């Protein structure tokens, strides 16, 4: 008889953190 | 005899990178 | 008689998800 198929392969690797966000709108003027 | 279990599998696939961070406050006034 | 190994296992779980980025800088002043 074949032999039992073999476990899965390991969990794949972390995606980065995500990026900073934009900056914020320009303040109200003078 | 049974024959040997086979070997593991592939590694997952890499995770999708992180949201991107909310806009910032917004700025002081003039 | 022994019989033959079996066939690899199948790929592992996709990998977590990057944590969001950070909040994005402060406007500018006005």
């Amino acid at each position: 008889p074949v032999g039992a198929r073999g476990p899965a392969g390991p969990q794949g690797p972390r995606g980065d953190k995500g990026e900073t966000g934009e900056q914020g709108d320009r303040g109200i003027k003078g | 005899a049974v024959g040997p279990r086979g070997p593991s599998g592939p590694q997952g696939i890499r995770g999708d990178k992180g949201e991107p961070g909310e806009k910032g406050p917004r700025g002081l006034p003039g």
